[PDB]
């Protein structure tokens, strides 16, 4: 469950390191 | 992935950015 | 817009929950 | 997009699941 | 917002109610 | 209910208790 | 234990996503 | 209960579904 | 008001980010 | 303030740092 | 350690709650 | 520091009171 949680936080931060760009999350 | 990078030691802002468009 | 912004925040933690192992393609509009 | 769609209006999971990859 | 709001608001009570938690409905 | 109550106005810490079971 | 507690948080969050008008009711034994 | 159940693992969407009023 | 309060959480998760070790004070306008 | 500045038009990180200790 | 990062991100979310108007300071050596 | 007592056992909000301004 701690990559569940630590997925959780790191999707948020890549919101607001990428700006306007957008990111792709992917397991 | 970004979990197994980024969730076993912390990932600066500059590692972040590899997961932008 | 901040509200759009912050608005953002939200869905991108939702889409993180409903997309599971299929991931997302996060762009902005 | 998605924030025309669900930030003037509430989206369900379901809603949302049109957005995943 | 009040869907966004109610997010925050869910966040919140579960810290201010500790063991006893709390009921939500809308 | 606290969406009405707490969305509207800012609900103190102790308000916000009211909703606790 | 602050694994656990930090856990419910996440899944308060997640409750009032998937319960929607539902709503819920958490309690911890 | 919900926390034994689904911060042990992962619960579905469906699995946490069970906890709604 | 809610909103400004609503975009002080989001404030102070940002911050939290971007700072660092260095750290940040945070005070309600 | 940072409430001044950031909660009408976006503040991007390069901003808010300059809030930063 | 990334347990600490996390644990610091909900610590920062409840002080936003919790002190107010007051504010907090926050830093991590 | 609030890391060292609140990571591991939980704080109340009564002491993460303690570390307002
Ligand atoms: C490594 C890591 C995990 C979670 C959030 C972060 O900003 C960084
Ligand atoms: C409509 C909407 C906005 C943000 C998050 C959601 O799950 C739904
Ligand atoms: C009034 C209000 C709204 C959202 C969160 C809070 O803690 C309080
Ligand atoms: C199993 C689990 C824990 C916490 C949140 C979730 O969405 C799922
Ligand atoms: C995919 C999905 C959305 C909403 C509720 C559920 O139980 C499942
Ligand atoms: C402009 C702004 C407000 C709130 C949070 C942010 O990351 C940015
Ligand atoms: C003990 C502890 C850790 C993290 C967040 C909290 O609200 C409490
Ligand atoms: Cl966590
Ligand atoms: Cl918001
Ligand atoms: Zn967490
Ligand atoms: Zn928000």
């Amino acid at each position: 469950v701690n990559q569940h949680l630590c997925g959780s936080h790191l999707v948020e931060a890549l919101y607001l390191v990428c700006g306007e760009r957008g990111f792709f999350y992917t397991k | 992935g970004i979990v197994e990078q980024c969730c076993t030691s912390i990932c600066s802002l500059y590692q972040l950015e590899n997961y932008c468009n």
